[PDB]
């Protein structure tokens, strides 16, 4: 009933996903997942007032999209002007029984959507090519994880700076934070942002050190809002 | 967490 399906259901020979900020391969369907299947994940915008998102569909097991196979691209436009992290974009990867992939992106504000259809692996890749991709991925796992963690740390630092700035500029925190503390926060945030813009190829420990620097300024101030 | 998409 449920174990006899293990032999009857076909599987996805390669992980399928899309490019997220930093050139990261974000998989929505993992290699060896049974098909037909549907996986959904919600994403947001990278920059302030971003008018749309570029959905870049990749296949492969490596951490960075440049080291995987590009399947296609489409844009979802019409996003209302909003700060980074505000719009919610629902992305769905759907594989039918014939291995055909439909990738859909939907704006949660309007339900506005766009999509792309991609043929199965059998008509694009040889078993040799697929196995090769898997092999190469296994061979370079540690390196790939280093890269992934690097980008993760960068995104975390940038998001933290933007969120701190947003927090202290929010009208809700007017009078909760002193103007002086607000100035401390904003100054440190601007310094961190300049650093980020000037150091695109920085490593994990550098990003982390910088985030800790920002935290040294911000944490006692935010913590003070919640004191007994 | 929310992951980010460029335009």
């Amino acid at each position: 009933e449920n174990v006899q399906d293990l032999l009857l259901l076909d599987v996805a020979p390669l992980s399928l996903g899309l490019e997220t900020a930093g050139g990261v391969m974000t998989a929505l369907i993992k290699r060896n997942s049974t098909i037909p299947t549907k996986q959904t994940q919600i994403f947001t915008t990278y920059s302030d007032n971003q008018p749309g998102v570029l959905i870049q569909v990749y296949e492969g097991e490596r951490a960075m999209t440049k080291d995987n196979n590009l399947l296609g691209r489409f844009e979802l436009s019409g996003i209302p002007p909003a700060p980074r992290g505000v719009p919610q974009i629902e992305v769905t990867f759907d594989i039918d029984a014939n291995g055909i992939l439909n990738v859909t992106a939907t704006d949660k504000s309007t339900g506005k959507a766009n999509k792309i259809t991609i043929t199965n692996d059998k008509g694009r890749l040889s078993k040799e090519e697929i196995e090769r991709m898997v092999q190469e991925a296994e061979k370079y796992k540690a390196e790939d994880e280093v890269q992934r963690e690097r980008v993760s740390a960068k995104n975390a630092l940038e998001s933290y700076a933007f969120n701190m700035k947003s927090a202290v500029e929010d009208e809700g925190l007017k009078g909760k934070i002193s103007e002086a503390d607000k100035k401390k926060v904003l100054d440190k945030c601007q310094e961190v942002i300049s650093w980020l813009d000037a150091n695109t190829l920085a490593e994990k420990d550098e990003f982390e050190h910088k985030r800790k620097e920002l935290e040294q300024v911000c944490n006692p101030i935010i913590s003070g809002l919640y004191q007994g | 967490n929310r992951l980010l998409l460029t335009g």
